[PDB]
């Protein structure tokens, strides 16, 4: 299950004003967080199932996805995955905490690691409620270097996330 | 039925709280997209 390009009479194109935003949806019981991505260069970027592709409103216009990966756990609307840089695995950096009901606080911290059969990803131990997903997490620079929600439970009850982050894509050629 | 909002600027705080531990742990990554321990249920591939 990995990478796929997304089949989307035009549509106004929404607001894709750069920043972290919140992705609601209305349930039965009224709306919710459902998760959260990072606006960047015009393209929205967030896990997968956070919203599965689900086409999105943002002012007064739509988003379309454009690509996405369930086993990256990745998918960004808009245009290729725009993010271009990663975990040096020696400073802190910092997760802009995007929790449901709850103002945005940023929390730094020092990357451990998942070993992976395919190598090492840098991974951060914190612990933050479902809808999270999505938050990005950035380097000392403000760069985006990653998003939070996709990881493990260890034994002892305590969450870690990977910094989950892909290659920058080039335009459609 | 799934909309944004924009809640944030994109930035580093020099003040923000600092938490967790930084830790070393063992995984496999199957074709869904789970991240697994090694005693985990669903710890074995899968489609
Ligand atoms: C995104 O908002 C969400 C944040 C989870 C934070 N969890 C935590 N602090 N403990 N991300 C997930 O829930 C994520 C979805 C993964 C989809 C497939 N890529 N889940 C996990 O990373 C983790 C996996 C654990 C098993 C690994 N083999 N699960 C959870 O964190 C989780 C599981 C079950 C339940 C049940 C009820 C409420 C919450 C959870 C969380």
């Amino acid at each position: 299950g990995g990478g796929v390009l997304w089949d989307t009479k035009e549509y106004k194109k929404g607001d894709t004003t750069t920043g972290v935003y919140r992705i609601m949806t209305r349930g039965l019981l009224g709306s919710y967080q459902a998760g959260a991505g990072v606006m960047v260069e015009g393209v929205f970027h967030t896990l997968w199932h956070t919203t599965k592709g689900a086409a999105l409103m943002s002012g007064e216009g739509r988003l379309d996805p454009y690509w996405g990966s369930v086993k990256e756990d990745r998918l960004c609307y808009g245009g290729p995955w725009k993010l271009q840089h990663k975990w040096n695995g020696q400073d802190e950096v910092q997760m802009i905490v995007v929790e449901p009901g709850k103002n945005v606080k940023n929390v730094r911290t020092k990357p451990g690691v998942f070993k992976t059969p395919e190598g090492e990803i840098g991974a951060v131990t914190l612990d933050f409620p479902t809808g999270t997903s999505g938050s990005p997490i950035v380097d000392k620079n403000g760069d985006v270097i990653g998003l939070y929600g996709n990881g493990v439970i260890m034994p002892n009850g305590s969450y870690i996330s990977a910094i989950v982050q892909g290659k920058r894509m080039d335009e459609p050629i | 039925d799934m909309w944004i909002e924009r809640t944030a600027d994109i930035s580093w705080e020099s003040d923000a709280e600092i938490t967790g531990s930084s830790e070393r742990v063992d995984v496999r990554l199957d074709d869904d997209g789970n991240f697994q321990l090694m005693n985990d249920p669903g710890a074995g591939g899968g489609g």
